[PDB]
């Protein structure tokens, strides 16, 4: 129960952060995509 | 386990997590200014 417990808020809280990262990759990108369309 | 480990890696994703919200920040202006100049240049 302890232990477990623990471990298994670390995993949720890490899967939430890979997540947010992967979103926020992709949002990067396509402003980049934005971008080299102002600038075509 | 090893629970320092795992909370080093954690925080260097909250890290990684608000380096990229400053990127997408940053972006965020300068697509925003290239729509002004695009505009302004236009006329």
């Amino acid at each position: 129960d302890w232990a477990t417990l623990s471990l298994e808020k670390l995993l949720k809280e890490k899967q939430a952060l890979k997540s947010q990262i992967s979103e926020k990759q992709r949002h990067c990108l396509e402003l980049q995509i934005s971008i080299v369309e102002l600038e075509k | 386990s090893d629970i320092l480990g795992m909370l080093k890696s954690l925080h260097q994703l909250q890290v990684e997590n608000r380096r990229l919200e400053e990127q997408i920040k940053n972006l965020t202006a300068k697509k925003e200014r290239l729509q002004l100049l695009n505009a302004q240049l236009s006329v």
